[PDB]
């Protein structure tokens, strides 16, 4: 259990990186719907940066923080200089799939998937 | 109901709908949007097309292979509208136009094309039935677009009694002639007031009429959530667009307010979310490019 | 030996064809459904069966390589011929 | 044995198994295996701290000289807690050999690049990011280089599919290649080929 | 009518004769609409207004564990004790025998092909019967 | 309503369910004597905690541990049980 | 020290990049493979597997092939041991169930015992 760091000894260090990538996410969004000429608002850019920050907000491990931070610095990255193209960006926004089913219910109708 | 034709899949390209779908006036800006929300539901459809088959190229890309069936039909004949309706489960009515030609007058593309489709889908024993009006046909109506629309309505509603009627208000879009029209115009102010209706939601509402068995019979009305005055909306679609082909009939229409008709359902009793005009305006109009918006009634 | 539905479409050899309300029809609506005429089971039917006079043949298929494996036959049952695996061919002892 | 079988060079055996006696006598802090083939190539397996120590010597000791490092590559093992056996693969021109130095990682635990030791390095164990997740710490521009921009996973990990999660195709209301969860109309049928009897028993492992 | 998964069809416990609990996997899924037993029965209990607390096959099986805990130690038969007691509940009703003797019901192996939904509906079953027959 | 079935279940080998298995020894009997229509549902396991399920009209399910006792206060909760009816 | 103290369970889920319906919603089976009874050999027998639940296979509408919508369904893993398996399966956050490898029992053979005197091993033929 005496495992080699990445970056950070323990969480503070690693919630100080997610903290500053997520700075540097908030101020980039603005850009990002300006030059790729998204069709969303930044406003709704940055409800989808902190869906994605909230998505990984269960993670007590310093080294699996440690790698979404850098993980996390390569889209930036890929975002502010212009490697994605404007469809890399909006595949966040699932937009042409059809909203699945949530209930028991409906998911009952339309097949088998649990 | 038949084997090949029982609903499987997680709902994508290569699955199966259930849903086999002749779509006539498919290659119009309704039909193409409505292709493509089939297609990506795995669903046969069967394009009858008038055109060149080059038009009908930005098609094929829509569904997974074998699923977009081209076949060419006249509007007068009733031997193609029964070579393309015969084997689908729904049909649905998109034959229009906003100009008057030398072969096909409003009456024939209203009136005698939708009530010949109709028909012949009634006795090819197709289930469903999907025909588009207009939101302000009416019999008194001043523009011979709304009186051919007003009575093509009647008629297929008097030989397809289950038939979905619907009601779009005025459609914008990418490809559509009512914000790309105000956005080339560069006609004048009245006291009109209109709910235009996004594409998506048109679509979504028309699909959500196939799947759903209490759709038959009834008459929808596709209206957007707000409605505004003709002359600062044009002015917002100027605002958007940053600037500063037509008959008297596009006249007489666009001079024509949307009415409200609380007794037809809508799009929430569909389950579509009615898009405003606030949030596309800049994917419809930043073609147009080399703002305060609209205000509601 | 290809027959026919009473939907007008064609039978294969295996006896597929498409029922009366199935809509895959369509796909050959305009078009055509492309069977092929010679049948196999008909085609190896007209061969005569061969009189042999010994109790085991051998059958490759005609060719040598170019045939199919060389298998032997056994010819003890008088009531049925012996059949080739492969090709068919059947085979009956004279005596 | 003559026509069919491959002839065993011995001369090579036997002086890649003295070289690896050397090696692993003069760097005994991290050398865990070292191991010669029955084809004659030297495998030396160390400790993932002695990276820059063991191919800096390689590279750079008079009895050495792998000047160049010929490839770079993981292998995921999965049944294996570390998991990722990061291979180096080096050349001498002066002595006209090859040697095969092996270690180890899992997921969260990082090596140390070696770009400081060969410049060949510097995308070869960014493919080795892209294609396993294998982070290399203190290199220069760690990124990803053959998958697409928004592609999440690492495609040569073995829990990894075949065909991915998403796949692309062209939507045209949205005017926009879209990414959609993948749906094959033909499954890749897999095909269970592994023979149920014995095919080398100078190979068996001991039962337990 | 409510079409159901068959034993192929769906992941599912079933004991044999001796207590050894055993689950099936999914071989293939159910033909057309046809749905898993307990989906159906759970779909039911929600259109119904009287919903099953249990959504998924391990909230089935927590609940099949609460009832009797050995359904879901699979391939485990857990013994039975107290058969003396048993037995002394069993002499509390004197029941008497019939004079009819005991003759099973399949007798030969022509009453072997056929005794449930799944052999009657075989073809192979069909020529088996057929050929012991003749 | 009213109680419809009572569940028990015990270790065969183990000293928690052990006044669950001198109460099945000797009280039993003429508990289904005293209770002829009622479903008592013995059921033995491997590694179980001892357990006192008690099911009651329209699906209602109380639950009991029955752990570490000796049989009398398994004749006691048993019998609060079979008085409840709640 | 360079070594830090991580006391938290090992989990990689947000990291493999799997989407969330193909991780919380998956049943992994680990097992030793049966032998296939076509075969009296026993050398597929040996490692331990990882599948996973089989999803839906239809047919595709043109060609009458098995389409999919499972990414997993080819999915198969080789393990040395149990216990390497079942970390593998906590480490990427995959439900899991665990049959017991199954060995054939000894047996007593004895080719003696077809030709017995007093029991009724004996063979009527050979
Ligand atoms: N904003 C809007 O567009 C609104 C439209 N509607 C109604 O919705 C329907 C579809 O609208 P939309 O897509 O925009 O219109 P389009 O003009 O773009 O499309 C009309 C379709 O009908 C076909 N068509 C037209 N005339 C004939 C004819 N004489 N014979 C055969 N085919 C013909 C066209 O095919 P081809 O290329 O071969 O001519 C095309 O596929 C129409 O009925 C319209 O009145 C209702 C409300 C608003
Ligand atoms: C256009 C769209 C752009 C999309 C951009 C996507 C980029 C995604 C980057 C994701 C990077 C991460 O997930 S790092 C987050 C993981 N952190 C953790 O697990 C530690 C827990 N973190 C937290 O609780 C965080 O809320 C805080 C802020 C550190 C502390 O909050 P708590 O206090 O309450
Ligand atoms: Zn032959």
């Amino acid at each position: 259990t005496s495992v080699k760091p990445i970056f950070s000894r323990d969480m503070n260090e690693a919630k100080r990186r997610v903290r500053e990538l997520y700075r540097a996410w908030y101020r980039e969004v603005p850009n990002t719907v300006h030059l790729f000429q998204l069709d969303i608002s930044v406003k709704q850019g940055r409800d989808k940066v902190r869906e994605m920050f909230k998505k990984n907000a269960h993670v007590t491990d310093p080294r699996v923080v440690d790698l979404l931070v850098i993980k996390g610095k390569m889209e930036l990255e890929e975002t502010i200089n212009v490697w994605k193209q404007r469809t890399h960006v909006m595949r966040f926004f699932h937009e042409t799939e059809a909203p699945r089913p949530k209930d028991f219910l409906s998911k009952f109708y339309v097949g088998h998937d649990p | 109901l038949h084997h090949a034709v029982i609903p499987h899949g997680k709902g994508g390209r290569s699955s199966v709908s259930g849903i086999v779908a002749t779509v006539f006036g498919a290659t119009g800006f309704l039909g193409r949007y409505l292709v493509n929300h089939l297609g990506r539901m795995g669903s046969q459809v069967i394009v009858p097309y008038r055109c060149e088959p080059y038009d009908t190229m930005h098609l094929r890309p829509m569904g997974d292979l074998g699923q977009i069936i081209f076949m060419d039909w006249n509007g007068r004949d009733k031997d193609s509208i029964r070579r393309a309706v015969e084997h689908s489960n729904v049909v649905i009515n998109l034959v229009g136009r906003e100009w008057e030609t030398k072969n096909f007058d409003f009456e024939d593309v209203f009136v005698k094309i939708p009530q010949a489709i109709a028909q012949v889908s009634k006795e090819a024993g197709v289930e469903k039935f999907i025909h588009i009006s207009h939101l302000n046909a009416d019999i008194k109506s001043s523009s011979k677009y709304l009186r051919n629309k007003a009575v093509g309505e009647k008629e297929v509603r008097e030989t397809f009694p289950e038939a979905t009627i619907i009601k779009p208000a005025d459609i914008f879009g990418r490809e559509d002639r009512f914000l790309n029209y105000f956005a080339n115009i560069r006609s004048l102010g009245k006291k009109t007031v209109k709910q235009p209706v996004y594409i998506v939601d048109v679509t979504k509402g028309i699909i959500n009429a196939i799947k759903d068995p209490d759709a038959r019979g009834k008459t929808f009305a596709f209206v957007g959530p707000n409605r505004y005055l003709l002359f600062d909306l044009v002015q917002y679609v100027f605002a958007v667009a940053h600037r500063p082909w037509t008959t008297r009939d596009k006249v007489e229409r666009i001079h024509t307010t949307d009415r409200t008709l609380p007794h037809l359902p809508g799009l929430e009793d569909l389950g579509v979310q009615a898009t405003p005009l606030e949030l596309k305006a800049i994917e419809v109009l930043r073609r147009h490019r080399t703002v305060q918006p609209a205000k509601t009634v | 030996g290809v027959r026919t539905s009473p939907t007008g479409e064609k039978v294969t050899h295996t006896g597929q064809v498409y029922d009366d309300e199935d809509y895959r029809r369509v796909r050959f609506v305009g078009r055509q459904k492309e069977v092929n005429e010679n049948f196999a089971i008909d085609l190896i039917a007209e061969q005569p069966v061969s009189q042999v006079g010994s109790r085991v043949i051998s059958c490759d298929g005609g060719g040598g390589a170019l045939g199919h494996p060389r298998v032997y036959i056994n010819l003890d049952k008088e009531t049925k011929t012996g059949t080739c695996g492969y090709c068919g061919l059947q085979f009956r002892q004279q005596h | 044995t003559r026509p069919t079988v491959r002839p065993r060079n011995d001369v090579a055996h036997k002086q890649l198994s003295a070289f690896g006696e050397y090696v692993a006598e003069i760097l005994p802090k991290y050398v865990q295996q070292v191991q010669v083939s029955c084809f004659s190539e030297l495998e030396i397996c160390i400790h993932p701290d002695g990276v820059i120590p063991v191919l800096t010597f390689l590279r750079d000791h008079s009895n050495a000289q792998f000047k160049s490092l010929a490839d770079l590559t993981a292998v995921d093992i999965p049944t294996r807690q570390n998991r990722f056996e990061i291979v180096y693969n080096l050349l001498s021109l002066r002595f006209n050999s090859r040697i095969r130095v092996k270690t180890y990682t899992d997921e969260l635990t990082p090596v140390e690049s070696s770009v400081s030791v060969y410049k060949a390095a510097n995308w070869y164990e960014r493919e080795i990011w892209d294609m396993f997740g294998v982070f290399f710490a203190n290199h220069p521009d760690l990124r990803r280089i053959l998958t697409d921009y928004g592609f999440e996973g690492h495609p040569f990990r073995k829990d990894f599919p075949l065909s991915g999660y998403v796949e692309l195709r062209y939507d045209d209301e949205v005017k926009r290649v879209v990414a959609e969860p993948v749906e094959l109309a033909q499954e890749f049928r897999k095909f269970d080929l592994n023979s149920p009897w014995e095919a080398f028993p100078a190979y068996r492992q001991p039962p337990e | 009518i409510l079409p159901g998964a068959a034993y192929t069809e769906k992941s599912a416990t079933y004991v044999n004769t001796e207590g050894r609990a055993q689950q099936t996997k999914v071989a293939v899924m159910p033909p057309g609409l046809a749905r898993e037993d307990w989906k159906i029965i759970r779909a039911l209990s929600e259109i119904a207004g009287m919903t099953l607390p249990y959504d998924t096959l391990d909230q089935v099986r927590n609940r099949l564990e609460e009832v009797s805990p050995n359904l879901v130690r699979y391939d485990d038969v857990e013994g039975a004790n107290y058969f003396q007691q048993a037995s002394e509940l069993s002499k509390l009703v004197n029941q008497q025998l019939l004079a009819d003797p005991l003759v099973p019901p399949q007798l030969t192996i022509k009453d072997f092909y056929m005794t449930d939904s799944i052999s009657r509906a075989s073809q192979t079953m069909a020529k088996c019967v057929k050929a012991v027959t003749e | 309503l009213g109680l419809r079935e009572i569940r028990i279940h015990l270790c065969q080998r183990s000293p928690g369910s052990q006044g669950v298995r001198d109460f099945i020894e000797k009280r039993y009997v003429e508990l289904k004597k005293a209770n002829p229509d009622l479903p008592i549902l013995i059921r033995e396991c491997s590694d179980v905690q001892p357990k006192l399920w008690a099911r009651y009209a329209f699906g209602q399910e109380k639950n009991v541990s029955l752990n570490n006792f000796s049989a009398d206060q398994v004749t006691r909760a048993l019998e609060n049980v079979l008085s409840s009816k709640a | 020290t360079q070594l830090i103290t991580v006391d938290e369970k090992l989990d990689i889920t947000t990291l493999t990049g799997v989407p969330e319906e193909h991780i919380k919603t998956r049943k992994a089976r680990i097992f030793v493979p049966a032998r296939n009874n076509m075969q009296s050999g026993v050398n597929n027998t040996k490692k331990w597997k990882m599948e996973f639940d089989t999803r839906e296979r239809w047919e595709n509408p043109l060609m009458g092939w098995a389409s999919t919508a499972d990414p997993l369904s080819n999915l198969v893993l080789t393990f040395s041991t149990k216990e390497d398996a079942i970390a593998f399966a906590e480490k990427n956050g995959w439900s899991y169930d665990v049959e017991e490898r199954k060995v054939p029992k000894p047996k007593s053979k004895s080719y003696g015992a077809n030709f017995s005197w007093n029991k009724r091993t004996r063979v009527s033929t050979k």
